[PDB]
């Protein structure tokens, strides 16, 4: 007996069905948290080769004709690898080898986002930044960028408080290191009673070859206080002690006295 | 069993709607079932945030048949997920066969352990989400804003998340007066705020290094000053940098801190704010004058 | 005449103890001198150990810095040098001193209290 045969329209794929994963790198890796991203139809023999490759998301499969999806799960990023730079977001790894670019076999690793708005790089970086390893630009915008921290949680807030004690404890074994000179400047430029207060305890911690090297201006000696009795303004005014002394390693009482040496209108030293 | 009589019978109102005149000789097989097709070419949702063909994707049918049904420009922002099961005509394929009164669950299975006339899918079931990228250009186009025609909001945004971080740092090293590399740089994350300290340690002179200045104080004043630091020990000798690193002394710190306002040229209001640092700039406007 | 300095808050006390030295000035404006505490040891040169000008910029010597502390009450014309952690080397006869501030000759110095810290 016949039958009323009739074939479907045919077929118009959409975007989502002309996905392919393997070009989608740059696409995949800003993936946050939450965020499903559509990889298009995946084959069974290729699951393996994509899970490999994003170990910090999960495969779903999300509809039929095997359309799949990433879904990002956590940042497998480590310490030195992401908070000695303030740029790179995420790395390649291949034959135990890092890149930034991409490359068939590698597999993907992400830094937080938050990495350097909490307190997660402190660690590394306070021992990074010691010695032969310290790199001025990103050793000063870390310890600056602690002082106005982001994460503004408990948490956030106490991880900057117990930085905050090992500098004070590092630093008072020398402030001359370069990461203390930044750390006392920054404390100046924050300009509260506890940081002015943690610099005159770091300052007044010192030995007295650094006293007697860098804080001749805190320290003036017998002639040098006994004549500055006989003038009116303070002796930081005129002392070449004071014009010459570096301004991250002066008492805050001193600091404050720079301040109040009456400039003619111009230049009035 | 076995066939003896078909027929297509028309619908009542809806044309996609028809009626399958089936005749077997065991009389209680005998049955009128309903049976939908193709739909229209849909540019609109037929529930809040779905598009449902009606159309049963067979198990081993392409997936591109269930998407015939889409405008193209529409279909950009949809995802084809799993449906509900469903059951079609094996020489018509992708029909809907409804489940109404005499059409039962079981009368359908009992059919196709039968006869090779009935296939079982699910049914067509789109998902409104977004655009999705699939390139690298696309994502530079999204992100640069060269083109935005078809980008998801997440990289659209105005950098208010940061999805084009990654592709902002190159492309606005290259070309840092861009508008939307200082937009970008507006939103103050740290691969904006570094990128451009790496620039303006290069390029302080130029004038999207006064508003870089600008953006990240005072919160942020760190990736100022060091990039004046290696802008004015580059350029000693640029007259620009006299109050920030002074040439006739070894440290050029005559002027750092309260020691300002001790130099005229230092606390001139015509000048740049950026050839000072931030502190120093801050005690400038603290200085008491006679 | 009558340019009164006494200085008084001295007495015994053990090493670690505090004590508050008091100055209250007659015949002188604060906001018109720079006060500065003097001390002198038995048989030893008198040296200053705190300042503070006509403005209130203060100033010590380093072997007293952070342990001393000079201030000043312009209502009550009264100086005061709070010490604190006073170490038996702290022992000398500590005395007001009055300086104007572009009237050089007109220098005035008073009559000291004693400071003795032992066991």
């Amino acid at each position: 007996v016949e039958l009323p045969k009739r074939d479907p329209p045919p077929g118009v794929p959409t975007d989502e069905m002309l996905l392919n994963v393997d070009k989608m790198h740059d696409v995949i890796a800003p993936a946050k948290l939450l965020e499903y991203v559509h990889i298009g139809p995946l084959a069974k023999d290729k699951e393996d080769k994509v899970k490999k490759r994003y170990p910090e998301f999960r495969l779903v499969n999300t509809g039929p004709g095997g359309l799949s999806a990433l879904l990002r799960q956590s940042y497998a990023g480590t310490a030195p690898n992401c908070c000695r730079t303030f740029q790179r977001t995420h790395y390649w790894k291949k034959d135990g080898k890092i890149s930034d670019k991409y490359e068939e076999g590698a597999v993907l690793e992400s830094c937080w986002p938050d990495v350097h708005d909490t307190g997660k790089c402190d660690v590394d970086l306070f021992d990074w930044c010691q010695g032969d390893t310290f790199d001025r630009n990103i050793c000063h915008q870390w310890i600056g960028s602690a002082f106005n921290r982001a994460d503004r949680t408990v948490e956030g807030q106490q991880s900057l408080i117990n930085l905050y004690n090992k500098m004070q404890t590092l630093c008072s074994k020398d402030a001359s290191v370069p990461i203390c000179e930044s750390f006392l400047h920054h404390l100046r430029a924050h300009n509260t009673e506890d940081s002015k207060e943690m610099i005159d305890y770091i300052l007044r911690q010192q030995s007295a070859d650094f006293k007697q090297k860098y804080m001749r201006c805190s320290y003036p000696t017998r002639d040098k206080l006994e004549e500055s009795l006989k003038y009116a303004e303070p002796r930081e005014c005129w002392d070449p002690e004071c014009s010459n002394a570096n301004v991250n390693f002066l008492l805050t009482r001193n600091y404050n006295n720079l301040g109040l040496c009456n400039i003619v209108r111009g230049s009035g030293l | 069993v076995t066939l003896n009589r078909i027929k297509i019978a028309p619908g009542i109102a809806d044309i996609r709607d028809k009626y399958m005149e089936l005749g077997f000789n065991y009389p209680e097989y005998n049955r009128a079932v309903k049976f939908a097709e193709e739909s229209y070419t849909y540019y609109y949702e037929t529930s809040p945030g779905e598009i449902k063909p009606k159309f049963c994707l067979i198990d081993g049918m392409s997936i591109d048949h269930c998407s015939s049904f889409i405008v193209p420009e529409f279909a950009k922002q949809y995802v084809l997920i799993h449906g509900e099961p469903c059951s079609s005509f094996k020489f018509r394929p992708g029909s809907l066969i409804y489940y109404q009164n005499e059409v039962t669950p079981e009368y359908i299975k009992d059919l196709k352990h039968a006869t090779d006339y009935i296939a079982s899918g699910q049914r067509c079931h789109f998902i409104k989400k977004d655009y999705l990228l699939g390139d690298s250009d696309s994502v530079a186009k999204c992100c640069s804003k060269t083109n935005t025609k078809h980008c998801p909001k997440i990289f659209n945004n105005n950098y208010k998340t940061e999805h084009c971080d990654d592709f902002m740092t190159g492309f606005c090293r290259n070309d840092p007066g861009n508008p939307n590399c200082l937009e970008w740089l507006r939103a103050k994350r740290k691969p904006a705020m570094s990128t451009y300290s790496d620039i303006c340690s290069k390029h302080m002179d130029a004038r999207y290094c006064s508003e870089f200045i600008r953006i990240i104080r005072p919160d942020y004043f760190t990736f100022g000053d060091t990039a004046l630091y290696v802008f004015c020990n580059d350029h000693k000798g640029n007259r620009n940098c006299w109050c920030a690193n002074y040439p006739k002394s070894n440290s050029g710190d005559k002027y750092l801190g309260p020691r300002v306002c001790w130099l005229h040229e230092c606390t001139d209001e015509s000048r740049d704010r950026k050839w000072l640092y931030y502190n120093q700039d801050v005690q400038r406007t603290r200085c008491k004058y006679v | 005449g009558e340019v009164q300095l006494q200085a008084s808050g001295g007495g015994l006390v053990q090493p670690g103890g505090s004590l508050r030295l008091s100055c209250a000035a007659s015949g002188i404006v604060f906001s018109n001198n720079r006060m500065s505490w003097y001390r002198q040891a038995p048989g030893k040169q008198r040296e200053v150990v705190a300042t503070i000008t006509s403005g209130g910029a203060t100033d010590y010597q380093d072997s007293v810095e952070g342990r001393f502390t000079i201030s000043r009450d312009m209502a009550k014309n009264t100086v005061y040098l709070q010490m604190n952690s006073l170490k038996p080397e702290d022992t000398a006869v500590y005395f007001c001193n009055a300086r104007r501030d572009n009237f050089a000759t007109a220098i005035y110095w008073g009559q000291g209290t004693q400071v003795t810290v032992s066991s």
